[PDB]
């Protein structure tokens, strides 16, 4: 990999669509140092953006590795975003407490 | 139909690799998941992991020692204990199909177990 | 690390100055996958800043590991970009050929 | 003054860590570099690393097996070599201060050198 990115965070505004004709789940993932950044992280495939939009929750902590994209838009006719799609990237969700 | 292998007998700081394999029937397009029975508790979640793999759950308590994993192709799903802990030992199953949220103990389909115990 | 990037690629538009009262060196990190992304790349510190300034050159390949942050600007009164600061982060030239 | 210290005989896959002590004079303020030289070639970069150490070159036949680190208490620069080869046979020398790119072998002081071997 030329291009990988690990965020642990906070995950927010879970939805679901289609970019252009891809199926995406999106969805914003805070990440907090002591700063915070709120990032997009866009999960995509049928059938990943539809496991993700099923069982990924609002204020899930999840760990998210993925690929930082550019896509300039800002011009016709989220700029940055963290694509994720398997095999090279994954959601994994972290769960505890009780 | 699901069968654990891979359990042992395995001292602190060791590793361990678990492994179930699966029908086509409990494993195709099916989430597959881990869970633990400590001595005296009841049956805890450890790991699971979606149908293509790019969605995975983590217990707290294991997060960044273990690691799940799944080949489509041999219809197994891999668990990959680190550095285990005293804490670490209990009887481990896979389980298939889960009827509800991945964490919860409540899957159509339930291996007999495999004892990992480290001393 | 709740925010970890590694970048490898080929520098470009490398120059100095001041964000705000901070120094700063800033340069282009285009990655290539077979897409083509490019990042913008900013190392904080007075000595730091200068390290990069002086020693790294157009066209070099290096591997850069810094922390997605995403400043909001289109507002008042580069959106994402990597910062490289140690210890947290480091830019690596990679020297060969001839 | 510069004193290399960690070169050893080793074999092939193995690891060693280099260390190279330095006076303040030769130590401060200035980028580290290390070279080695092979039997029949002259000697050629390794790696190099800034005062911050957050500036660090790598030879492309030793990136991503090789880690260089600095201890600006200690005075001392570290060589972390992983997954030793043959080819990687060599008196390894420590330098400070370069006169110009830090890739090229034209540094103030220069240490004695130590010997790797790798079978």
């Amino acid at each position: 990999s030329v291009n990988s990115v690990t965020l642990v965070g906070v995950v927010h505004d879970i939805q679901s669509g289609f970019v252009y004709e891809d199926a995406v789940t999106q969805f914003t993932l805070t990440t907090t140092s002591i700063e915070k950044d709120h990032h997009t992280i866009r999960c995509f495939g049928e059938l990943f953006s539809a496991e993700v939009k099923q069982k990924v929750k609002e204020g899930n902590v999840v760990c998210v590795n993925g690929r930082l994209r550019l896509s300039p838009q800002l011009e016709p006719s989220y700029f940055p975003y963290i694509q994720v799609q398997p095999p090279h990237g994954q959601v994994a969700v972290i769960h505890g407490d009780r | 139909q699901l069968q654990e292998s891979g359990g042992g007998l395995v001292q602190a700081g060791g590793s361990l690799t678990l492994s179930c394999a699966a029908s086509g029937r409990t494993f195709s397009n099916n989430a597959m998941g881990w869970f633990r029975q400590a001595p005296g508790k009841e049956r805890e979640f450890v790991a699971a992991i979606s149908w293509t793999g790019g969605l995975l759950f983590y217990a707290d308590s294991v997060n960044g020692r273990f690691t799940i994993s799944r080949d489509n192709a041999k219809r197994t799903v891999t668990l990959q204990m680190n550095s285990l802990k005293p804490e670490d030992t209990a009887v481990y199953y896979c389980a298939a199909r889960p009827q509800g949220d991945y964490v919860t103990a409540h899957y159509d389909y339930w291996g007999q177990g495999t004892q990992v115990t480290v001393s």
